[PDB]
């Protein structure tokens, strides 16, 4: 038979602190071992877990997986999220003579930010770039930055900082265009943004 | 420390047609050598897997893609008559044993195949300095970074603070953005923070350093183009702290 690894969900965005539960189902019962790793951008792969055909569970640290292999299942568990976790998460499995990975679950665990502080600022032109650069940052983790409108503005996604030594994080995106009729007041204006967003002078 | 799996080279850059060879070193004391193929439409496929220089098992890709194992385990792969589809991250994984041992990765060998060398381009890279609104507000300060205008997405950008390469108060975009999302060989965009103290900021002797290593052409490409070749080089941009 035709062996299929399915992992749901594809992506899963939570909130630091929560537990939470990572799914992989195969097809074909006849396995060896089944396998979970993480994936992070720009990076090869880490084994988190390896589980015999023989066993019905492995745990190291917060991760514990349970493998069912008469149903085709297995379950990661993965307990008090850290924003470290954030990875894509991959299923595998050993067949006779064939090896298959699953399609990934891409997760997001999100920082709790304590303090709340969104703003728009404007940072300086480079006397060595031609762009107009705006920081939409502090702002918690439930705002979802979208894309512009237009075509030729640049907004990326929300990216986390961790200032170490200060036990401080805190969220941001970037717009930039180098089109005339540009305005930080309005670069963020097709994503939903805190009604006290603090928007300073010029 | 020991050395994890090895993989060389790092980065291609090839046309329609052309071939490549790429070698994984295995992990000391891992006889199992396997490949597979990372897209983002297929996902990661399997190649195949070697052990004690012969071919264990093989997945479903043509004949034009093979490998071999030599005696100190080393493993090549090639990929001949090569196609725009063929761009992907090429990964080696070691093993004691697949069977019941887990697999260690390498970090792949990224390809991108392009129908013309004319394609290629380094990035642009410009620091953006801090708003005084910001450490008014705040009493931080960030800095952003843009790379602009590269092909193909192969950068490494990072963030030095007098000399020493920084970690902590950076974010840099997990992908970049496609500056022309409809076309298959767009150019790219990728932003960078750095956020300081506003103290830190406002010493003069203070020095950032945005870096962006870009992996391109080779010596051995023909160029025939007025601009520059678009070798493999670092472009960088700077910033000192302000008192005002």
């Amino acid at each position: 038979m035709k062996q299929e690894v399915t992992q749901i969900p594809a992506a899963l965005s939570v909130p630091e602190g929560e537990n939470l539960v990572l799914n992989c189902s195969f097809t074909d019962s006849a396995i060896y071992n089944l396998q979970w790793f993480r994936q992070d951008p720009g990076k090869g792969l880490t084994s988190l877990l390896l589980i015999q055909s023989s066993q019905r569970e492995q745990t190291s640290g917060r991760l514990n997986a349970s493998l069912d292999k008469s149903s085709g299942r297995s379950t990661l568990y993965i307990a008090a999220s850290q924003p470290g976790d954030s990875a894509t998460y991959l299923c595998a499995v050993t067949n006779f003579n064939k090896f298959y990975f699953g399609s990934g679950t891409k997760l997001n665990v999100k920082p709790n930010i304590q303090n709340p502080d969104p703003a728009v600022y404007q940072l300086r032109d480079s006397k060595s770039s031609d762009k107009s650069v705006c920081l939409f940052t502090d702002f918690d983790s439930q705002t979802n930055v979208s894309q512009s409108k237009d075509s030729d503005v640049y907004i990326t996604d929300k990216c986390v900082l961790d200032m170490r030594s200060m036990d401080f994080k805190s969220n941001s995106a970037v717009a930039w265009s180098n089109k005339s009729d540009f305005a930080c007041a309005n670069a963020f204006n097709n994503s939903i943004i805190p009604e006290d967003t603090f928007f300073p002078s010029p | 420390m020991k050395a994890g799996v090895t993989q060389t080279p790092r980065y291609l850059i090839k046309t329609r047609g052309q071939q490549v060879t790429l070698s994984c070193s295995p992990i000391s004391g891992h006889r199992s050598v396997s490949w597979y193929q990372q897209t983002p439409g297929q996902g990661l496929q399997f190649l195949f897997e070697y052990f004690s220089e012969t071919q264990r098992n093989k997945g479903n890709f043509p004949g034009r893609f093979s490998g071999r194992q030599f005696s100190n385990s080393r493993s090549e792969m090639n990929v001949s008559t090569l196609e725009l589809g063929d761009s992907a991250l090429y990964l080696c994984a070691s093993s004691f044993d697949s069977g019941n041992s887990p697999l260690h990765f390498g970090n792949g060998t990224r390809l991108t195949v392009t129908e013309d060398l004319n394609k290629v381009f380094p990035p642009e890279v410009a620091v953006f300095e801090p708003s005084e609104a910001e450490i008014s507000h705040t009493q931080k300060a960030t800095l952003v970074c843009l790379a602009t205008g590269f092909f193909p997405d192969h950068v490494e950008l990072s963030w030095w603070v007098n000399g020493k390469e920084v970690h902590s108060g950076v974010c840099t975009d997990p992908q970049p953005l496609k500056e022309q999302p409809a076309l298959n060989d767009s150019r790219y965009s990728l932003s960078s923070r750095l956020r300081v103290s506003a103290t830190f900021w406002q010493n003069p002797r203070n020095h950032f350093r945005c870096q962006v290593q870009f992996y391109g052409l080779s010596e051995n490409d023909e160029w025939t183009q007025d601009r520059a070749k678009p070798v493999t080089q670092i472009v960088s941009a700077e910033a000192w702290g302000r008192a005002d």
